[PDB]
């Protein structure tokens, strides 16, 4: 019944090279969140960081100006039935 | 074997029970899963009134008596649900309701023990 993905993915905050993230938990116990990153033309290395359970922000560096970004957020969650398993990603993209 | 029915039968009441409380209630309030607690608190009130009830009647079946404590309130009750919960909590960052889980689980369990005895012991 309760969702683990998160929801309202957006950016906050852009520089060129950089990307303020932010996103609402969704109500289960969030072990940790697991940031996804790559260039939407799909021939760049995606790259992939943890943030801890209680934040809901993340930044993003050392990208490349006037570029498409794919950006994801997932978690890595408690529940009864499942004890730790990981949820389904939200998903938005993003020019710099 | 009439020893190991009494146990089997009331393990999978309680063992149901839990179950079923569980699964329908613990994510309403994932920082302190009500489910889990409700079956602790409950069993520790059974064996309370237990304690106080067979006290008194020394000498009835040990079955029934067997079936209740190792059986019911074993099967109902769980440490391991309530461990995974707290170290979960605890892996997530969220050391205040990891501590408020241990206390009200724990303190909560035995005040409810000592509830169950002492309303029977009142009780007359
Ligand atoms: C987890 C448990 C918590 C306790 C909650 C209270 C529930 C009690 C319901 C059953 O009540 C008992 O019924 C027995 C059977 O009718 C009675 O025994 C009476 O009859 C027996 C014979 O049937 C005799 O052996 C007994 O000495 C005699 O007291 C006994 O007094 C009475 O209390
Ligand atoms: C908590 C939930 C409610 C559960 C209630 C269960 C109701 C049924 C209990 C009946 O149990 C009997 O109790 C007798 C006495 O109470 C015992 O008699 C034994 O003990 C007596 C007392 O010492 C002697 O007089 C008898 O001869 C001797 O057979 C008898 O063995 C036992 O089977
Ligand atoms: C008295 C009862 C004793 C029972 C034993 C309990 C054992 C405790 C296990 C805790 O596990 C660690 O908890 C850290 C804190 O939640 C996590 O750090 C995470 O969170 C930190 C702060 O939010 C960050 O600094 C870390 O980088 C990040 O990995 C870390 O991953 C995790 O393995
Ligand atoms: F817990
Ligand atoms: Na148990």
């Amino acid at each position: 019944s309760v969702s683990s993905v998160p929801t309202k993915l957006e950016v906050v905050a852009a520089t060129p090279t950089s990307l303020l993230i932010s996103w609402d938990a969704p109500a289960v116990t969030v072990v940790h969140y697991v940031i996804t990153y790559g260039e939407t033309g799909g021939n760049s290395p995606v790259q992939e960081f943890t943030v801890p359970g209680s934040k809901s922000t993340a930044t993003i560096s050392g990208l490349k100006p006037g570029v498409d970004y794919t950006i994801t957020v997932y978690t890595m969650y408690y529940s009864y039935s499942d004890l730790y398993s990981y949820s389904s990603p939200i998903s938005i993209n993003y020019r710099t | 074997i009439k020893s190991l029915f009494a146990v089997i039968i009331g393990g999978s009441v309680g063992c149901t029970l839990r179950w079923l409380l569980s699964t329908k209630f613990n994510s309403l309030f994932p920082n302190l899963p009500p489910g889990t607690l409700v079956v602790n608190l409950l069993a520790g009130l059974i064996i309370g009134t237990a304690l106080a009830y067979f006290l008194r009647q020394p000498h009835l079946d040990p079955f029934w008596k067997l079936m209740i404590t190792t059986g019911l309130c074993g099967g109902l009750s769980t440490i391991s649900t309530f461990s995974v919960e707290v170290f979960a909590l605890l892996q997530a960052g969220n050391y205040i309701w990891a501590l408020t889980s241990v206390l009200v689980h724990v303190i909560g369990s035995l005040i409810m023990t000592a509830l169950g005895f002492f309303i029977i012991t009142i009780l007359f």
